[PDB]
This record gives structure tokens, C-alpha cells and sequence, in this order.
């Protein structure tokens, strides 16, 4: 998706500005909206894929006003619906259709084995790896309206395959019902120069992106 | 002149009670539990944070055996001292050199290892650092303080797949016998992400 979230190479967002000793939540009402996320991945209620396809499609100016705990909230309110988890109607008035109709999944006894444990998106199996290591790869001009992992500034781009990380979900067709279509993803490394040009560049820097096999062609 | 895009901006004067209500519905559902629900709030607060990359790097610095197989396998390297885990489940680790710096960035969203790193800061997240890491590494280190030669090279690494960085800092000069704890003091947060170096003594 071609949206405000596929930020490389924009210009006007200005200075980078950091708060001396941060906080890790800056907000009360931030730790119930961290919290949730684990808590709802444990209920198999969404995936990570359509979780950030989710904020991906909130509108362009409420993801740049929005703080960063604001869009994961409009996850929750939006994307549950859609998964016909919630009604609009619940999440409207904060009030259940009708009572405890649902189990957590995350309680307190499993909280640190699952936040220790994680779930690694690697697979044992997927389509065979078309790319070595040395290898010049074009990345595909493709511009699905739908989720995908190549940034606008890479496409049409020129790259060497770095490193062969194995194989893995690919994020494209899990974000849409489409299953996980598992296959390798490289790191590709691109010159400043192919990615800015002549001016824009500087003659040392390179920029490394971890691609799928299939978002590529041989050079 | 106030903060619009930059991730300190205002939130919305009602939110604190937007997120109270839902909160509410999605206990009321019984989909969540929120006991369960502080705990994972304390890991992040008190448990997870920069202190354990800090180890790792330390480590790193006195244990040529231990930097190999961490750069060998980042995930049961940072494992071996009993980190592991949500978002940092397949580990690269950078090594900076002489010849090259270390730095990423997720452009997409916000892709970050929580086991070694905590939970990011709000400007990691945000539009400034995301848009202008990719292409004006230099100009953006350099609102940190941070200004690299010339002559050496920087690899913005951006994070967008599900693989998760952390960059190993180059050990300070004056730190000879220095035990790993001391040694763990100097790594900075801002020097394992590559926006910053350690510590000098
Ligand atoms: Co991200």
C-alpha cells in the first residue's frame, strides 16, 4: 500500500527531536494500550500482518497527528470489528452485546513463558531460494493496494543480496487470508547513489532492506 | 512551533478515557485479563530494557569466543545470557569497525528488539527518524552529536522483515581490564540502536 506509513525518502517531517530521559510509557492510559496487544495475539483474534495493515488504512492525517500508542488503539477499535470480533455497536458505547462470551488466553501464569517464547516467523519449508549471496537483483516495480514489505524508494532499484536469512511467512498473502506462502528473505544492499542519485549521495553509504525472494528479479 | 508529527505531540484530551472504555468492553467480553495484562505492563516497565543489550555488548568485548558465536547466531547468542523472546525472536547482531558504522531504522513502522533494547522510544517511531535515516544518515546523526568521518562507511540497516537488529559499539579506548560490568556502564541505548557511540572514559 502506497500510504503515508512508507515514510523513507520524505522530505518536511523536520528535526529528529528526543526527550531527555524518556520513559518507557509517557502516559497511564499508554500501558493498557501496550498491554493489550499480547494479550489479544494470544486469543488468535489478528495477526502481526493485518495489525500493521490495520494502521496502514487509519487516515493519513490521524496516523501523522496520532501518538504512537493512538494507532495501535485504532487497531484494536477497527480491526476487531472487522474480524467480527466486536461489533461497531460495542465498541461505540463501550457496553457488551451480552456478557463474558470469551476466555482470555494470556493469564497470568503464562505471561512470561509467552513473552519469553515470542513466535518466530521462520518455517521449515517454503519455495526454494533463487538467490545467492554476490548475486545483482532488481527489486520488482510492483503497487499492491493491499499489505507488502518493499518500500516505495526500493522499487525499480538495483541491489546486492547480502545475506540468505532463510525462509520465512511471507507477510503479503498473511495479512489477506491467502495463507503463508513461506519462502526465503535476503538482506539487499543498495548504494546511496542508486537510491538518491548523483546529488543526493554520499560516495561511502549504503543501504541495507530485507526482501522476499519473490519481490525480486535478477539484475 | 509545537510538536505536530514528531511522536511528543499532544494526545487527544480524551483519550485516557477512550482507552478506559474499551478496556472495559474487552474485560466485559472476558477477551482479555487484566491481571495478566499488568504483568506484561511490569516486564516492560522494570524487567526489559537497555541494560540487557548492554550485557550482551560487554560480553561481547571480553569474550572473543562469546563475540563469535553471538555473530555466529544472534539469537542464541543474546540467549545465553537469558534474553529472548516477543520481537526479538531472529537476532542479527552488526559489528562496527574501523571501516563501517552500524545503524538501523524501521521505515514502515517501528521494528525494534524488545528483548535486548526494551520497548522503543517515541522519536524511533516517528516520521523525522523514519523518512531521513535512509537517505541523510549523516545529517540525522549529527542532530545527536554523533559526527562520522568522512572516509568511513555507514549501513542504515532498515528492519523490514522479521528479522530484528542490534548493533554491537566499537569498546572504548581507556577501558583496558575494565570488568564487564564496568564495561556494560558505557554502552549507551543510542550506541547498541547506532545513533550514538559508548560512553568514553
Ligand atoms: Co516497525
Amino acid at each position: 500500500m502506497n500510504g503515508i506509513h512508507d515514510t523513507g525518502g520524505a522530505h518536511g517531517y523536520g528535526p529528529v527531536y528526543r526527550e531527555p530521559n524518556e520513559p518507557v510509557f509517557r502516559y497511564d492510559w499508554e500501558k493498557t494500550v501496550m498491554s493489550l496487544l499480547p494479550a489479544l495475539l494470544a486469543n488468535g483474534n489478528f495477526n502481526l500482518d493485518e495489525f500493521r495493515h490495520s494502521i496502514e488504512r487509519m487516515g493519513p492525517a490521524h496516523y501523522l497527528e496520532g501518538t504512537y500508542y493512538e494507532h495501535w488503539l485504532h487497531v484494536f477499535e477497527n480491526l476487531l470489528v472487522e474480524k467480527g470480533v466486536l461489533t461497531a455497536t460495542e465498541v461505540a458505547t463501550g457496553k457488551a452485546a451480552s456478557g463474558k462470551t470469551a476466555t482470555p488466553v494470556l493469564t497470568p501464569a503464562i505471561v512470561d513463558g509467552l513473552l519469553s517464547t515470542g513466535a518466530s516467523a521462520a518455517r521449515e519449508e517454503g519455495a526454494r531460494a533463487r538467490f545467492a549471496v554476490g548475486d545483482k537483483v532488481r527489486v520488482l516495480n510492483k503497487n499492491p493496494v493491499g499489505h507488502t514489505r518493499m518500500p516505495r524508494y526500493t522499487r525499480g532499484k538495483v541491489g546486492t543480496v547480502v545475506i540468505d536469512h532463510g525462509v520465512f511467512v511471507t507477510p503479503d498473502t498473511a495479512a489477506h487470508g491467502k495463507g503463508e506462502h513461506p519462502q526465503h528473505v535476503y538482506t539487499v544492499s543498495f548504494t546511496s547513489v542508486e537510491l538518491w542519485g548523483q546529488d543526493a549521495s554520499s560516495p561511502k553509504d549504503t543501504i541495507r532492506v530485507d526482501l522476499w525472494d519473490d519481490y525480486l528479479e535478477p539484475a | 512551533h509545537d510538536h505536530h508529527h514528531d511522536g511528543y505531540q499532544a494526545p487527544p484530551e480524551d483519550i485516557a478515557l477512550r482507552v478506559k472504555a474499551l478496556e472495559s468492553l474487552l474485560i466485559e467480553k472476558g477477551l482479555v485479563d487484566p491481571a495478566a495484562m499488568d504483568l506484561v505492563v511490569q516486564t516492560y516497565e522494570h524487567k526489559v530494557g537497555p541494560r540487557n543489550g548492554a550485557k550482551v555488548v560487554a560480553k561481547a568485548w571480553v569474550d572473543p569466543a562469546y563475540k563469535a558465536r553471538l555473530l555466529a547466531d544472534g539469537t542464541a547468542g543474546i540467549a545465553e545470557l537469558g534474553f529472548s523472546g516477543v520481537q526479538g525472536e531472529d537476532m542479527v547482531i552488526l559489528e562496527n569497525t574501523p571501516a563501517v558504522h552500524n545503524v538501523f531504522v524501521c521505515t514502515l513502522c517501528s521494528c525494534y528488539p524488545w528483548p535486548t533494547l526494551g520497548l522503543p522510544p517515541a522519536w524511533y517511531k516517528a516520521a523525522p527518524y523514519r523518512s531521513r535515516m535512509v537517505s541523510d544518515p549523516r545529517g540525522v546523526l549529527a542532530e545527536f552529536g554523533l559526527v562520522i568521518p568522512a572516509n568511513k562507511e555507514i549501513r542504515v540497516w532498515d528492519t523490514t522483515a522479521e528479522l530484528r537488529y542490534m548493533v554491537l559499539p566499537e569498546r572504548p579506548a581507556g577501558t583496558e581490564a575494565y570488568s564487564e560490568e564496568q564495561l556494560a556502564e558505557l554502552v549507551t541505548r543510542d550506541s547498541m540502536i547506532g545513533t550514538g557511540l559508548p560512553t568514553q572514559p
